[PDB]
């Protein structure tokens, strides 16, 4: 039951975040004024990890530096960090092959794709996995699933329709749809290979992706054997179902509580909002995980760190978090928005449902609505932004600018409009 | 003939005066009853939406329907067995769920109407005029009154508001909705929920269906919710001859809390709800229900968990009892919005003698 | 669009009867719009309103009685009363109001249709109807029953009149499933055609005969259709076939 | 007969989508519209032609559609007197009757 190793699939979903991920690594970016890797690490610790393995390729030096700086580098940690360095750009099959070549895989190894933070206890899950394994010899891997918000409507990228059994908790079919976004395929598929064996058929769609996998020693060998499987969800699970190796079982764990992985931008925002509220049961910033953090709890879901300065007569709405070393002026209307560490806010600024990253200067008499500002990117005087406007690294938005709905701004100093240099594109300036 | 005896759970030591038992699933009855009354009774018994205001209206509607369907026998006159029928209906209602003050008033009105027209007139001419009259009455003393109350409230509300609300009172819902839509002010609505009936939840749902900024709280969570917040509104059932607030469950405590934390409470009432019956405590006459309401373990109404509790009769010396109607203190509410615009609750029976 | 007076004179006199459609009440009385004498608002007092519950009966929309007390024929101030009503006179007043309303309704659709002023229309109507006959609605009713009142003055518009008539009141659909098994049939059909039209008959299929019956005031179309059916029945009984009527 | 092409189609339904049909048209030497017409004749469907891909209304499977295809390949490609390649579309009055370019014979284009 004890002694379990962890392999984390990092630097995999780059260019999916279309403006960012070009200069700095994907996972190093802060969720709520603190890096995304830390949460994942915490989760792993909670689960039960004895050795840490990270897959790095895109900007690996920075990752290494971070690791060196991190708390787990010191000898007090039960798990040590040793990174896998591989050639640039490869699929999860190739990575698996590489891992196999090296050879550290023992027993029930943990494989996590992307970064996930959830509240559910893992020991029970592990126990369940063990018991099910003890049933039959040819058991493969565990999948995590959670109940969705009644009806699906905000899910377009990965709205997977899971046909499931109640007695064994096993997947029957996996399919992706663009149905709510584009009315071309509003569609359902069922295969007849497992009809006269299961009987209890339950067709469901409202289940959210987690992508946390508890895997046996068979999986890397399987990957080595069948080199056609580049992905792990679309081709692999389906293959397993359609009897690639005959007489084999897979898991689909069902939980009533919240569990969602990071995937896009709106989804990320939603996750952040959830974190801000009391959705996750023990996951709160006021506990202080990074040790340098000095967060404290206040009334009406408001987070305040130490050395946070806010001026008199500023009406605040609901759910606000402020990072350390902030100076905010007078006459501000703040509603459902997070302000980063050491940010300098001017005077008379109306904010609604927005997001502000680490060290950003917001200019006087500006309106920000449902838009994101990345690290070290500054807003000037009189800037009016609409819903879902992503701003990249070090973008200097100077005096007087207006940007419409869903305008993406580049991060590296290419194809998308508005650049890192002085003034965003209303008058042509840049490289 | 009906059904008698057989009551679930323990009878308890204290608070034993009113009916708490009965027909839930129908078995053997008199073959003359109009089914609409039965259906209504079935609804009322297992209702989660109604709260003082709509019940009476529903009853009136039912009565109207009955009148429409009513046919005079060839032998006996229009009023001979009609009274008996009415009595039977009343008995059925009581068996299902005890009669309210509004319902009593309605009954009285009906009786008066019956007395007014003596058995001499033909069938199709009398009831044509009766139904119209009743409709007119309904239009007058209810809807118009409500509208008036709403308008009074409209002028009474100032600038920058933060309100804590409770109940499934329709008038309050109307008010809040009005605030949200037609006034376009800076309104914040905080909702309090109760265990016996999910009224707060319903209110919240209604608010959502409009698009209002909503905080959601309970009876326990009140010490932290204040720490900016000013107005407190409650829904009344009936005001007695004493002047005390004879209303639903979790109101009095809230009022007390409000009193403690500086800012007073405002309650709304109609100009027909007033009673001549004298009582100063909840022990006198109370709406008591079966302990089946306090079985579900949080979250939602339909869940059914095999947790820790699920027995009442087998347990030796165990009393699980809950109350629905309460008597709140007189001095704590300051504002009363009735048919005569504005007034104090200490007036008691100023409208009762006025009729 | 709704404007201008109903009768010849702008302001009423002493003793003459009116009515208000009350929008808001209870302050001094009611300063609300009239529908008997001009759409310009006049005032009733809360003194001669209660005769024998008082704030519940009137309120909004409901028809309420008025009689002209005092007139200021200079700038525009009209005094109205409810209690003064000459007993049953209330009912008469109400009737008059209703008539006025109906007249107004009549001269609204035509105003919108021909795109011509309402006041002019009113002027052209209220002389052999509102003066000689009594009220105008009753005159209109009389005309609809048997035309006699419209003949007095020559009409500038006929289409408008037609529209009005239509509103007051039309093709009614009729399908006769003709399934004849007769010896001579075409001749019979011709005969039927020659009696039924003397309305609009169209043929799509061979067994199905489609006919639309023209109605004067909607209810009259039942009598004609039945007659046609009877005629059809008569037609084929002599030869040796059948006609099925749905 | 090995001339039957593999139908590369997901059974993801509500509206039957055939993206591989162009290949079928090519290999068997046939106009794409005729196949659509045949399908329509077989089962009450309504849709439109798009350049390669089909948008046909209905949730139809990857076995009954396959059966239909098999039938089509059994009678519309095959001529009873002489098995010839060159067959052409003709609208001969409401029910279809195609002609063979090699000889000139009328074949039942429905059963």
């Amino acid at each position: 039951e004890d002694r379990l190793q962890a392999v984390v699939l990092t630097d995999s979903y780059e260019t999916r975040f279309m403006p960012l991920t070009a200069v700095k690594p994907r996972c190093l970016l802060p969720l709520a004024n603190v890096p995304l890797i830390e949460y994942t690490l915490e989760f792993l610790a909670k689960a039960g990890v004895h050795e840490v393995f990270l897959i790095c390729s895109s900007h690996a030096n920075q990752i290494n530096d971070y690791i060196e700086n991190s708390k787990w580098n010191l000898p007090w940690s039960p798990f040590k960090i040793t990174t896998i360095m591989s050639p640039e750009a490869r699929c999860t099959g190739d990575v698996m092959r590489d891992l196999d070549n090296r050879g550290i895989i023992t027993g029930d190894f943990i494989l996590v794709s992307g970064d996930v933070l959830t509240n559910i206890d893992f020991s029970k899950m592990l126990e369940f996995h063990k018991k099910m394994h003890l049933q039959d010899k040819d058991h493969i891997s565990t999948m995590c699933l959670s109940k969705a918000s009644t009806y699906p409507k905000t899910r377009t990228i990965e709205p997977a329709a899971f046909v499931l059994d109640k007695s064994t908790s096993r997947c029957i079919y996996y399919q992706d749809l663009p149905l709510p976004s584009s009315r071309e395929k509003t569609s359902i598929q069922i295969d007849p290979e497992l009809l006269d064996n299961v009987d209890e058929f339950v067709i469901r769609n409202d289940l959210i992706d987690c992508r946390i996998d508890i895997c046996t020693s068979h999986v890397p060998l399987i990957f080595q054997e069948n080199f056609d499987y580049q992905s792990l969800r679309t081709d692999f699970v389906k293959g397993v179902i359609s009897s690639d190796i005959l007489g084999k079982h897979i898991y689909a764990y069902l939980t009533d509580e919240y569990a969602v992985r990071v995937e896009s931008w709106q989804t990320y925002d939603t996750i952040s909002q959830d974190f801000l509220g009391r959705w996750c049961y023990p996951l709160v910033l006021d506990s202080n995980i990074q040790d340098d953090q000095t967060y404290s709890y206040e009334s009406r879901h408001i987070y305040k760190e130490k050395d946070v300065v806010l001026a008199q007569s500023c009406k605040i709405g609901k759910c606000t978090a402020i990072g350390s070393g902030t100076k905010i002026g007078e006459g501000t209307k703040i509603e459902n928005s997070v302000i980063g560490r050491n940010c300098q806010i001017g005077e008379n600024i109306r904010i609604k449902n927005s997001f502000i990253w680490d060290d950003c200067i917001i200019g006087n008499n500006s309106i920000i609505d449902h838009s994101l500002i990345a690290s070290n990117a500054t807003l000037g005087s009189n800037v009016r932004l609409n819903d879902g406007c992503i701003i990249g690294f070090n973008v200097k938005i100077d005096d007087n600018m207006d940007l419409d709905r869903n305008t993406k701004i580049s991060a590296s100093p290419q194809d998308l409009d508005d650049q890192t240099l002085a003034v965003s594109i209303v008058g042509d300036k840049g490289v | 003939p009906g059904i008698s005896s057989v009551i679930p759970t323990v009878l308890e030591q204290s608070f034993d005066n009113s009916s708490l038992i009965s027909v839930k699933e129908l078995l053997l009855n008199k073959d003359l009853i109009h089914p609409s009354i039965l259906l209504l009774t079935s609804h009322l018994a297992h209702y989660k939406i109604v709260g003082s205001i709509p019940r009476c209206i529903a009853m009136l509607e039912v009565f109207q329907i009955v009148i429409k369907d009513y046919q005079t026998p060839k032998g006996t006159t229009l009023s001979r067995n009609l009274t008996s029928y009415l009595s039977h209906q009343i008995d059925l209602l009581k068996k299902a769920r005890p009669l309210s003050v509004t319902m009593g008033n309605a009954i009285r009105w009906l009786k008066q109407e019956i007395s007014l027209i003596d058995p001499s007139t033909p069938d199709k001419a009398a009831k044509k005029d009766l139904c119209e009259k009743i409709g007119q009455f309904a239009k007058e003393k209810i809807e118009l009154a409500d509208q008036l109350i709403i308008d009074n409230a409209s002028t009474q509300i100032e600038e920058s508001t933060t309100i804590v609300t409770y109940g499934s009172s329709k008038v309050l819902t109307e008010l809040l909705l009005h605030n949200a839509i037609s006034l376009k002010k800076n309104i914040k609505v905080i909702v309090v929920d109760s265990r016996p009936l999910f009224e707060g939840r319903k209110m919240a749902e209604t608010l959502r269906n409009a698009g209002v900024n909503v905080m959601y709280a309970l009876i326990t969570s009140l010490d932290t919710i204040f720490n900016d917040v000013d107005y407190v509104f409650l829904g009344a059932h009936s005001i007695l001859s004493n002047g005390f607030l004879y209303s639903r469950a979790g109101t009095a405590m809230l009022a007390m809390s409000a009193k403690r934390r500086n800012i007073p409470v405002l309650v709304c009432c109609e100009s027909l709800k007033f009673s001549q019956r004298v009582q100063l405590d909840s022990v006198t006459f109370n709406e008591l229900a079966d302990p089946n309401d306090l079985v579900n373990i949080d979250y939602e109404n339909p869940v059914e968990r095999r947790g820790n509790k699920g027995a009442l009769l087998n347990q030796f010396i165990k009393e699980r009892k809950f109350e629905k109607k309460k008597l709140a203190m007189e001095n704590k509410p300051k504002g009363n919005k009735i048919g005569g615009k504005k007034g104090s609750e200490g007036e008691s029976k100023d409208a009762s003698n006025e009729e | 669009t709704s404007h201008c007076r109903f009768y010849e004179n702008k302001y009423p006199e002493i003793d003459d009867i009116v009515m208000v459609n009350v929008q808001q009440i209870a302050e001094m009385g009611a300063y609300v719009k009239l529908l008997e004498y001009d759409n310009i608002e006049g005032m009733i007092l809360l003194s001669e309103l209660s005769r024998r519950s008082i704030q519940k009966l009137i309120r909004v929309g409901k028809n309420d009685v008025a009689v002209v007390l005092r007139v200021d024929k200079e700038k525009g101030y009209i005094d109205l009363s409810k209690r003064r009503v000459s007993s049953e006179d209330i009912i008469k007043c109400e009737e008059k109001y209703q008539k006025s309303k109906t007249v107004h309704s009549i001269l609204r659709y035509c105003a919108e249709k021909f795109q011509i002023p309402l006041e002019e229309l009113y002027k052209t109507i209220a002389w052999p109807l509102s003066r000689k006959f009594g009220h105008a609605y009753e005159a209109f009713k009389l005309s609809i029953i048997d035309e006699t009142v419209w003949e007095g003055i020559e009409p500038p518009s006929k289409d408008v009149l037609d529209e009005l008539k239509n509103y007051i009141s039309v093709k009614i659909r009729a399908d006769v499933e003709v399934s004849c098994f007769s010896y001579e049939g075409i001749d019979a059909i011709k005969d039927a055609l020659k009696s039924a039209e003397d309305v609009k008959v169209k043929l799509v299929a061979a067994p199905l005969y489609v006919l639309t019956t023209q109605a004067l005031d909607k209810q009259k179309g039942i009598e004609q259709l039945e007659s046609a059916i009877e005629k059809i029945t008569e037609v084929i009984t002599k030869y040796g076939g059948v006609c099925n009527i749905t | 007969k090995f001339r039957i092409p593999p139908p590369v189609c997901l059974r993801d339904g509500k509206k039957t989508i055939f993206s591989n049909i162009q290949d079928i048209a090519e290999k068997l030497h046939r106009s794409p519209e005729h196949l659509i017409q045949y399908l329509f004749a077989e089962l009450g469907t309504s849709g439109s032609v798009d350049g390669k891909r089909l948008v046909i209304k209905g949730k139809f499977q990857s076995k009954q559609m396959e059966n239909v295809l098999r039938r089509y390949i059994l009678e519309y490609v095959t001529c009873k007197t002489c098995k010839s390649i060159n067959t052409e579309l003709k609208r001969e009055n409401r029910l279809f009757f195609m002609v063979c370019k090699s000889c000139g014979s009328t074949r039942s284009v429905s059963s």
